[PDB]
């Protein structure tokens, strides 16, 4: 299989034709992508096959082949990209001024872009192009627009 | 049965398009792993 770092689309042949239910990270040999985009089952790339490794349905994170490897964090500061990868589309940046999600156990950068569920697990990138979270956690506010939380795993 | 397909490398573009505003919301997460907002 491939296990060059970069993005990758999630796909499943499950449904009607060949369908992207998100997208994720490969970076030093571990797969990295949102927990319900696979639900936390087996993936495969092209004859081989990559196993979960670590996940939690509360972060809402998953790694494959080893131990979540991304721990950059974004600053509270400056403008990040999200690195869309939409189902049937070229990847693309889109530069954005992060928000903020206030919680009871302190404070998340929010990104207020919306894509198509399918791409979900795209990452979330500072200016020195480190993955500071994943895209595709979030919520409806009021006018009905989506917010999504730059969500991070732990580096152990 | 879930397959993955290479789409990038993840890089900075420089003079991307910049859009999206940056809202300040107060939220709650359940145990699901969904957010909320607190009103
Ligand atoms: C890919 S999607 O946009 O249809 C979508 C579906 C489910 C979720 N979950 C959030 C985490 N907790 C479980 C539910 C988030 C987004």
């Amino acid at each position: 299989g491939e296990t060059t770092d970069g993005v990758y689309r999630v796909m499943t042949r499950r449904l009607l034709g060949s369908t992207q239910v998100g997208v994720g990270v490969m970076q030093e040999g571990v797969f990295h992508t949102m927990w319900h985009v696979t639900k936390g089952a087996a993936l495969r790339s092209g004859e081989g096959r990559l196993d979960p490794y670590w996940g939690d349905v509360k972060q809402d994170l998953v790694s494959y082949c080893g131990p979540w490897k991304l721990d950059a964090a974004w600053d509270g500061l400056s403008e990040v990209q999200l690195l869309a990868v939409p189902p049937g589309e070229r990847a693309k940046n889109i530069q954005t001024l992060p928000g903020i999600f206030k919680t009871k156990d302190g404070d998340i950068g929010a990104v207020a872009l919306d894509y198509p569920a399918g791409t979900s697990g795209s990452p979330i990138l500072d200016k020195c192009g480190r993955v500071i979270g994943l895209y595709g956690n979030g919520v409806v506010i009021k006018n009905g627009s989506y917010v999504s939380a730059i969500t991070q795993g732990k580096r152990e | 049965d879930m397959y993955i397909e290479r789409a990038g490398d993840i890089t900075w573009e420089k003079d991307a398009e910049v859009t999206g505003n940056s809202p300040r919301l107060d939220v709650a997460l359940d145990e699901s792993g969904d957010f909320s907002l607190v009103e």
